[PDB]
């Protein structure tokens, strides 16, 4: 109160970094609970110190309770009925006051509580540098190594930590060392906000190539997708706007070094160039790099396609696995597949043949000329109307009587809907134990007539993971309902 | 440190570290204080106890 405490308070490199306000809030709220600590009564007090004089004025709060313990420091109406009640009860606004505290015998609790207060400066310091900007997203060196988790402190006294999960799961941290990872969660922990970082998205190799990459660095090559996965892939590809650049040579960099830096970054995975393409059939076989040219699919609307490659490179192209197909998936825009040649061929035969014989029961006409019909090109007899008069009567001869199959079909639809609805009729009907049971959805009765179950009893004696077996309906929804029909059955003495 | 302009010059608190040099009773014997004697060179100031 000798305009000593705001010089004091002021440092101003780190004690006041934010306004002076603060710093004097936080050392009168210490003073508050030191003088309360010295105070025979639990009373509770804040204080208040300006800046421009200094001197700390303390106030005893109210804090009412809605008992009468206690009446210096909870009291309600019913007490105050006395003084005319003055103020309702439970108010919490202040009604008392502290002349001065002597804070001599306290002064190892006032030393405590200054290391509190520091200590709680330097969370709010971190809280408004690191946490407002989503940590630092940059290389740092770590500071301090625990069990499978690294700690690296930053400047403008930012710190980041890196998860279990977000390192390799063989190698591990030391102090000193390089972390490379992306904050994007700054947790308000104690004493500072520590960063989590996460190597489990491609954003961050997309990243660390895009600025090696001198195409991406002159804009003469845009990346359109990038896939990235710890231990399981890892593609770069940018796609060229008619500039005729090489897509693999931009993703790769000067001589493979872009790819080696970001290898290291990528939890040890190798960093692979892939080519990029506009078109979504050329861009699967794009994507599908390191591997050839031999997977070709298109679709009328749909996004789905096959991919088919030799038996060699049948685990280079996609993986089993996926080692590769998760590039395909996300480099590509495209769906993607593990399989062979003859994988893709057996599935066109089948769909050919399910189609023919469709066709052959649908339109009523001879086997042979059905088949002769069909054989021209896949699922041509089908949906003759939506699509062009072209392709479904290209060929001549039956070309008038073509435009049957859907005129036929138009009308016998109704008939046509009868085996996807009625089915159910007679081959175990819906009843109110298992289609009307709460917590279901509309699916759960069509997945119960198509199970052959009936009655609750059956569903109740099924667990769980008996029920999962069918991906339509998820282990903890049958077991829910399970158990709730075993319970009606249990309870129903009570309608 | 800042920490003593904190602690010491806001607070006025200017002795300003304290340690512990209590002249504790020896171990393993208990006692009874039964008379405790005073005696200040005439220069200091007398407590009230004194």
């Amino acid at each position: 109160m000798n305009k000593e405490i705001l010089a004091v308070v002021e440092a101003v490199s780190n004690e006041k970094a934010l306004p002076r306000e603060k710093i004097f809030e936080a050392l009168e709220s210490a003073l508050a609970t030191a003088t309360k600590k010295k105070y025979e009564q639990e009373i509770d007090v804040r204080v208040q110190i300006d800046r421009k004089s200094g001197d700390f004025d303390t106030f005893r709060r109210w804090l009412v309770v809605d008992e009468v313990t206690q009446p210096t420091k909870e009291i309600t109406l019913e007490a105050a009925r006395y003084e005319d009640e003055s103020l309702n009860l439970g108010d919490y606004v202040e009604d008392q006051i502290e002349s001065v505290t002597f804070d001599r015998i306290t002064t190892q609790t006032a030393k405590q509580v200054i290391v509190q207060k520091v200590r709680e400066a330097e969370r709010a310091m971190v809280v408004d540098q690191f946490r407002e900007h989503e940590g630092e997203i940059i290389t740092g060196v770590v500071k301090k190594v625990n069990r499978d988790n690294i700690s690296l402190d930053l400047g403008n006294n930012a710190e980041a930590v890196i998860l279990r999960e977000d390192m390799l799961p063989r190698e591990n941290f030391r102090p000193g060392d390089r972390v490379r990872g992306v904050l994007y969660s700054v947790r308000p922990e104690a004493r500072g906000a520590q960063l989590f970082v996460t190597r489990s998205k491609p954003e961050m190799l997309i990243e660390l190539f895009r600025i090696e990459v001198p195409e991406i660095g002159e804009e003469v090559i845009e990346i359109k997708a990038a896939a990235r996965d710890p231990g399981s892939r890892a593609k770069i590809a940018v796609k060229t706007n008619d500039k005729r650049i090489d897509p693999v040579g931009a993703c790769v960099g000067m001589r493979g070094a872009r790819v080696q830096a970001v290898s290291t970054e990528l939890g040890g995975e190798r960093i692979d160039i892939v080519l990029w393409d506009d078109n979504p059939a050329q861009f699967v076989i794009n994507a599908m790099a390191p591997a050839d040219v031999a997977s070709i699919v298109v679709d009328e609307d749909k996004h789905t396609m096959d991919i088919a490659v030799e038996a060699g490179n049948l685990a280079q192209a996609i993986g089993r696995n996926g080692q590769n197909v998760r590039l395909a998936s996300q480099l590509s825009g495209w769906e993607l597949n593990v399989m062979t040649v003859d994988d893709l061929q057996a599935k066109h035969q089948a769909e050919a043949h399910a189609a023919i014989d469709t066709f052959t029961k649908y339109l009523d006409i001879d086997e042979d000329f059905a088949t002769v019909l069909v054989e021209e090109g896949f699922s041509t007899l089908e949906e003759l109307a939506y699509v062009p008069m072209k392709e479904l009567l290209e060929i001549e001869g039956l070309d008038e009587p073509t435009v049957e199959a859907l005129r036929e079909r138009a009308k016998n639809a109704l008939a046509t809907i009868a085996q996807a609805q009625e089915e159910s009729l007679g081959d175990n009907k819906p009843a109110d134990d298992l289609l009307n049971l709460e917590g279901v959805d509309r699916d759960l009765a069509f997945k119960l007539a198509a199970r052959g179950v009936c009655t609750l009893e059956d569903l109740a004696e099924q667990g769980i993971d008996d029920l999962a077996d069918i991906e339509g309906l998820t282990d903890e929804k049958a077991g829910a309902l399970i158990m709730a029909a075993r319970n009606i059955c249990w309870f129903g003495d009570e309608a | 440190t800042p920490e003593e302009k904190l602690l010491r010059a806001i607070f006025g608190e200017k002795a300003s570290d304290v340690k512990d040099s209590s002249l504790r009773v020896p171990n393993g014997v208990s006692g009874t204080v039964i008379d405790v004697q005073v005696f200040t060179r005439d220069g200091v100031e007398k407590d009230k106890r004194a």
